[PDB]
């Protein structure tokens, strides 16, 4: 039995995780009381992946909730699916980080991390075979970027041979939500690059463009954006829970997707997405899913892969399909769009198929791509970074909490080197 | 340019091998080391930059200790006295004759003492009281990507070797936080430090030897050269420093022909990864010297990250591999010959040197 | 009596095995519950043929098979499917982690912790036999399990059992279609190891069958439940002569002798000619000649390799059903008359023939039709050297930059093993060339 630990840190992780458990529970037939009210028997065979069991045929998720303010947690408790979580896993203090990566890493988070690890060491040893970890947080803030990367470093030392899968909302290009956004992200990337195995970069502006163009949503709220991320989170690890023809897992994807140990920042997506009216006018087939997957307008990363090359991609399918259609269609992409793929990787595609689709869709598809177009995200942050660090715009709030200027320069170089390493493969001889 | 001088030392037969009559498989033709398996099947050929045939003391081109020194190490000294950085790597399996080449015995000394004493002699010749020199050294190791200091007085308890961490200074480059440094004036005050370190260096008994090396080791000698100009303005401000790095690397060790588990397995994986990254670095540097600019993955290992400024720019790098000629170790010698190589190794079939009893085509002609 | 052990490794093995024992049960009259109601209705007969099924005194018939995945998903379909009451519950699902499409994971790290059980159940199965004829390993190149675990196992069996035929039935990686980035490495690694222990490896690629089902069976979007039924038939023809009556019977050591000239060129192909739908079962005669000529069509090979770019060394033709020998002799001559089919100068005979009287059976729910006669070809050609070269070039392109290597070292593999395995496939590319050079004096 493969098992996964979920860690939710910050206001972005928990507001995402609350839909995630509202998406996985609705799959396996679990209701808000932790009880089973399903129809099919395949919902229970691999329930141990995400949930643990309780006394009266009740199921408690293996979730760990973290924050520095109790506002996030009281929303989960007094909410749709709050009565299922373990109350002893609601870890929180007071007096949040003030969007200071220092406060979440060194000063305040360090007074709370030892209580977090006590839960993690407890849940893991209760598992038969651990497969990896799962963290949902945000860059641009203090807790998610500081407390998250702190837990990453500690877990990695304890469990270095397990996967550390990290979903992270990266900062958007046009409009910010914090002022010290590049300070906190660069210092997070310095930790994620060295310690994680696969991280999925999400950008909110990409999700707004999806809700506007594809879904034709006029007033999208954060409960909808996360209703898209929860889909990707569920598709990646579905082949650990449901059976299929060509199965996969977190480690099989990391091998094919990570050619070199540092290039593990991915551009995700999900199909099929459509409007409530235009559902009667679309034929739901494998090619119609592929054209939507590889479209630049369904990437959550806010970076055009047509300004770069794919090193290697992945395509996870779900439903009753034909395996000739998958292999033929993913081949037609490489031969047609030959210039957006690398020459020294002959087949840049991994494929996986499951036989149990989503609640009300004959089929679905999940997409993971590793492209050099993520170059722009890190290059953008560095220009913001040096433009601030060159005059010490806000540097006195980070040094005041136990940090030096040298630590800021390390995070810049390791970012700028990675920017070049991706650029080294945008070029042919 | 900054090229990489790869060299190979073919150890001669030992007493045990001569008594067991272990047959010879590594031969030379001058500019090529050739491997002919006793089955007389695929014959491998490797062309290096320098070959040291220490096999038989009366063969032409016999590579003595002094020969090896004057061939590889002395140019690094001449480079160091110009204000540039130098690195000497030592690779080989156990029993291949690596310590003989680097350190030496009470007699027939090696690269370490030869370089040290010649360095001090040239320093003495260049001393004037107008030009001054200062020598400061350190010695550390790398174990599972963690740095440990070898010149620290330690007791006996559990998990005592405190790990240090690497940090990047914007100008001076990467370094080790908290690493000690000690000043020297001769070789007799280096020996007692090296003998303190090599007792704390990590070792463990395995199917190859009961005392094998399981951690990379770096001995770094930092020279500072002070000058003064006669304009009555530049009071002891002309400073130029150089770094000589001497790196003992551990062997690959295949986990297939050695059934292992736990700590030894982890050590092997870490060593293997380090060697792979080092190979990538050296090959990319060769390509850079041959013109095509590339990206060097310095950051994928502590060793390369710490040695970044000593393997790039205006610097000199040498890699001494050591291999044994016996047929009892085909897989390791071929593994050490396939590793230390920048050009392409060629393979053929050459059992047809027995055409007709020492061909005797003299008759045909 | 004659007794064979079928081993299925990984996912490509199991999903094929589920199709095979589906068929073996039908030909012999066995229900999924292991029972055989016909024998108690008859009062005699060994139709519960002890080649593939052992029998207990309670009337239940238990198959001689062990299969293992190193992940529990695909076996758990069997422990909860329609064939649960047939198999021995000793099926290995000690697969708490998968091999992540890594050789180094199925050969070392999780390559062990599972193998001692596998050898024990085999040794139990062998101890129940009055004589073995060989093994049948179903696996797939490209994965970590089918590449790594297959190699470790083939090594050990060559020690414990030694001179016993070991016939592999493997999915060869295709040139264009592929479901993984690191297929070229895993194939070259186990090919290096399995070469010195196997005796005959029957190759199949999933890209050729996709076209066969398209052109012949008229299936426009097939899946693996169709590709694996054809593969079930190729095996039945090989193993039919050990179960049913026939005129020219063929044992398992006869493929090893006629199709393997030199010990390193034991990579033959396979195909199955009368693959037709129910509708096209009419409109055609399906004689020995029309079926036998189809086996030499380059478009009906189950491997994507044009034999016209190479020469044939040996070809074993296994006929089934209402077949008369003269029809075979007349047909084999028609092939040697045609000039597009070139044989090596050192093999003027070339052909082997085997004939059986039990026709093929129709798995209900299937796509294949009922016929009176059916044919299975097995050929060794020099054209397959082109396919070895494609893999070696893919290898070199992405090994010159040391890509994906740190995932293998992270499991215990050395950097040098890649070279040691690329040199052995560069010697194989020559041996296929040396053989194809016509002699001179
Ligand atoms: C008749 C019909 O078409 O109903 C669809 C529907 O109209 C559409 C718009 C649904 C609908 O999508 C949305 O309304 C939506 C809103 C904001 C953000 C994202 C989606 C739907 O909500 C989505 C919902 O699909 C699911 O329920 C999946 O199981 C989904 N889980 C949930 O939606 C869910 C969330 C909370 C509680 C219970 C269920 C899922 C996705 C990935 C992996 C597992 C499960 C279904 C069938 C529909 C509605 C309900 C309209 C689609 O949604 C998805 C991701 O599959 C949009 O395209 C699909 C299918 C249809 O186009
Ligand atoms: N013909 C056929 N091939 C299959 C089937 N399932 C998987 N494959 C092939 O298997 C190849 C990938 O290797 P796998 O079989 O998945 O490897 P594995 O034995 O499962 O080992 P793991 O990946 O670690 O689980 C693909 O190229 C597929 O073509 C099947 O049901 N039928
Ligand atoms: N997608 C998504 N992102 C969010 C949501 N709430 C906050 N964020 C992101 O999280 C960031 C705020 O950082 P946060 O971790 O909440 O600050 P903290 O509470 O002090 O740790 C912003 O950049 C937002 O883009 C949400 O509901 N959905
Ligand atoms: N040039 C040489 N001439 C004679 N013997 C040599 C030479 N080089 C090495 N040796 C032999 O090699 C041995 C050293 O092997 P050892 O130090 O155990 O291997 P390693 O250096 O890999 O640890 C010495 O005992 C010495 O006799
Ligand atoms: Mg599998």
């Amino acid at each position: 039995m493969r098992e996964i630990v979920h860690i939710q840190a910050g206001q972005c992780g928990n507001q995402i995780g609350a839909k995630f458990w509202e998406v996985i529970s609705d799959e396996h037939g679990i209701d808000p009381t932790g009880s089973y009210h399903g129809d099919s028997d395949l919902q229970l065979e691999r329930i141990n992946v995400y949930y643990n069991e309780a006394t009266g045929n009740k199921y408690v998720p293996r979730a760990i909730l973290v924050d520095l303010e109790p506002g996030t947690m009281d929303s989960v408790r007094s909410g749709p699916f709050g009565q299922i979580f373990r109350p002893d896993n609601f870890v929180f203090g007071q007096s949040g980080a003030g969007n200071n990566w220092a406060k979440g890493h060194y000063t305040e988070g360090a007074e709370l991390v030892d209580s977090v690890l006590d839960v993690v060491r407890k849940e893991s040893e209760s598992c038969d075979c651990l497969q990896g970890f799962q963290l949902t947080h945000s860059l641009g803030g203090g807790t998610g970027s500081g407390m998250g990367t702190l837990l990453i470093s500690k877990i990695r030392e304890e469990y270095p041979d397990r996967i550390m899968n990290t979903f992270s909302v990266m900062p958007s290009p046009k409009v910010s939500d914090t002022v010290v956004e590049p300070y906190n992200a660069t210092l997070s990337v310095h930790q994620l690059v060295e310690n994680t195995d696969e991280t999925y970069c999400i950008d909110n502006e990409a999700l707004y463009d999806i809700c506007f163009r594809t879904l034709k949503l006029t007033t999208p709220t954060y409960g909808d954006l996360n209703h898209l991320v929860s889909a990707t989170m569920s598709g990646v690890t579905t082949c650990l829970r449901f059976p299929g023809q060509l199965n996969a897992d977190l480690r099989k994807l990391a091998v094919n997707m990570v050619p070199f140990p540092r290039l593990h920042f991915f551009m995700p997506g999900f199909a099929p997405l459509t409007s409530r009216g235009s559902q009667q006018y679309r034929a739901l087939t494998v090619p119609e899913l592929t054209q939507q997957m590889f479209d630049s307008k369904n990437m959550m990363a806010a970076c055009d892969p047509r300004h770069g090359r794919y090193l290697t991609v992945a395509a996870i399918f779900r439903g009753r399909m034909s395996m000739k259609e998958v292999d033929e269609q993913m081949l037609n992409v490489q031969n047609k769009n030959s210039s957006y793929f690398v020459e020294w990787i002959p087949n840049n595609v991994k494929t996986a198929v499951c036989d149990i689709p989503p609640r009300g869709l004959k089929m679905s598809a999940t997409f993971i791509g590793n492209s050099t177009a993520i170059q722009e995200l890190f290059k953008r942050i560095s220009e913001q970074f040096t433009a601030m660090f060159r005059r010490k715009a806000f540097l006195h709030w980070y040094t005041g909490e136990g940090m030096d200027e040298m630590e800021f320069t390390e995070a810049e170089s390791n970012m700028n080197d990675l920017v070049s390493e991706y650029q080294q493969y945008q070029d042919a001889t | 340019n900054s090229q990489v001088t790869v060299a190979v030392r073919v150890r001669p037969f030992s007493k045990r091998e001569k008594t067991e009559k272990a047959s010879q498989v590594v031969f030379t033709n001058g500019e090529e080391i050739t491997v002919e398996h006793p089955d007389m099947k695929q014959v491998y050929s490797f062309i290096y930059d320098v070959s040291f045939w220490s096999f038989d003391e009366c063969h032409p081109g016999y590579a003595s200790q002094t020969t090896v020194y004057e061939t590889l190490a002395a140019p690094l000294l001449d480079r160091a006295f110009e204000g540039y950085n130098t690195c000497l790597f030592a690779y080989g399996q156990t029993g291949s004759g690596k310590s003989y080449t680097m350190m030496g015995l009470n007699e027939e000394p090696g690269i370490i003492p030869r370089f040290c004493e010649d360095l001090f002699a040239q320093i003495a010749k260049k001393q004037t009281s107008e030009v001054s020199y200062h020598l400061e050294m350190s010695f550390f190791e790398v174990y599972n990507e963690k740095i440990h200091d070898l010149l620290v007085c330690k007791g006996e308890n559990g998990q005592r070797k405190q790990p240090l961490r690497a940090r990047e200074h914007p100008v001076s480059g990467p370094y080790v936080e908290g690493l000690s440094m000690n000043v020297v004036s001769s070789y007799s005050d280096i020996q007692s430090w090296l003998e303190l370190g090599n007792k704390q260096r990590a070792t463990a008994a395995t199917g190859m030897n009961d005392k094998s090396s399981r951690s990379h080791s770096v001995f770094t000698l930092v020279m500072t050269q002070t000058k003064t100009e006669v304009v009555e303005g530049e009071e002891h401000d002309h400073r130029i420093t150089s770094r000589i790095n001497l790196v003992d690397l551990a062997g690959s060790e295949r986990c297939s022909t050695a059934h292992s588990s736990g700590q030894r397995l982890k050590e092997g994986v870490s060593i293997n990864k380090s060697l792979l990254t080092l190979g990538k670095v050296i090959s990319a540097l060769s390509e850079q010297a041959n013109g095509k600019r590339v990206f060097i993955p310095y950051r994928e290992s502590t060793l390369t990250w710490l040695l970044k400024e000593s393997l790039g720019g205006n610097s000199k790098t040498a890699m001494i591999a050591t291999v044994s000629p016996a047929a009892s170790n085909i897989e390791e010698t071929l593994s050490t010959l396939r590793y230390a190589t920048q050009a392409r190794l060629i393979v053929n079939i050459a059992k047809v040197n027995e055409d007709m009893n020492a061909k005797l085509i003299r008759e045909l002609k | 009596m004659r007794e064979c052990i079928s081993i299925h490794v990984g996912q490509a093995g199991v999903q094929i095995g589920n199709a095979c024992w589906e068929l073996y049960c039908l030909e012999h009259g066995i229900q999924p519950d292991g029972q055989m109601p016909s024998d108690k209705t008859i009062g005699g007969g060994d139709d519960s043929f002890n080649t593939f099924f052992s029998e207990t005194g309670a009337g239940k018939h238990v198959p001689r098979a062990v299969f293992v995945d190193l992940e529990p998903t695909v076996i758990d379909e069997v422990r909860t499917g329609t064939y649960r009451q047939l198999f021995h519950p000793e099926q290995l699902i000690t697969g708490k982690e998968d091999a992540a499409n890594n050789y180094a994971r199925g050969h070392y790290t999780i390559g062990k912790e599972i193998i001692d059980l596998v050898l024990d159940r085999i040794r139990k199965l062998a101890d129940q036999c009055t004589g073995l004829q060989g093994f049948l390993v179903f696996h797939s190149f490209g994965g970590g399990t089918g590449s790594g675990f297959t190699s470790l196992l083939m090594e050990r069996l060559s020690v414990d059992y030694g001179k016993k035929s070991k016939l592999e039935f493997s999915i060869y990686p295709a040139p264009q279609v592929s479901t993984a980035v690191v297929e070229p490495y895993n194939s070259i690694l186990t090919t290096h190891t399995t070469l010195e222990h196997s005796d005959c490896a029957f190759m199949v690629d999933n890209e050729a069958i996709y076209d066969i089902c398209r052109r012949n069976l008229d299936i426009e979007r097939p899946t693996y439940t169709n590709l694996n039924r054809l593969i079930s038939q190729i095996v039945s023809s090989i193993t039919a002569s050990l179960r049913f009556d026939g005129a020219l019977n063929v044992d398992l050591t006869e493929f090893q002798t006629n199709l393997v000239p030199y010990p390193r060129i034991h990579f033959p192909l396979a195909t199955y000619a009368p693959v037709i739908s129910a509708e096209k079962a009419y409109h055609e005669q399906l004689s020995v000649a029309e079926i036998t000529n189809a086996c030499f069509e380059p478009a009906n090979q189950m491997v994507k390799c044009d034999p016209r770019h190479g020469k044939y060394m040996a070809c074993c033709l296994l006929y089934r059903g209402d077949v008369v020998p003269k029809d075979v002799n007349a047909a084999i001559a028609t092939i040697k008359t045609k000039r597009s089919i070139q044989f090596v100068d050192w093999c003027p005979t070339g052909f082997k023939v085997g004939i059986n009287y039990q026709p093929p059976t129709v798995v209900p729910g299937g796509d294949l039709a009922k016929v009176q006669r059916a044919v299975c070809m097995l050929s060794n050609t020099t054209a397959i050297a082109e396919a070895w070269a494609r893999l070696d070039h893919k290898f070199d392109l992405m090994y010159a930059k040391r890509a994906f290597v740190h995932w293998y070292v992270g499991e215990g593999m050395e950097e040098g093993e890649f070279s040691e395995a690329r040199e052995d496939m560069a010697a194989l590319e020559k041996d296929y060339e040396e053989v194809g050079v016509d002699s001179v004096e």
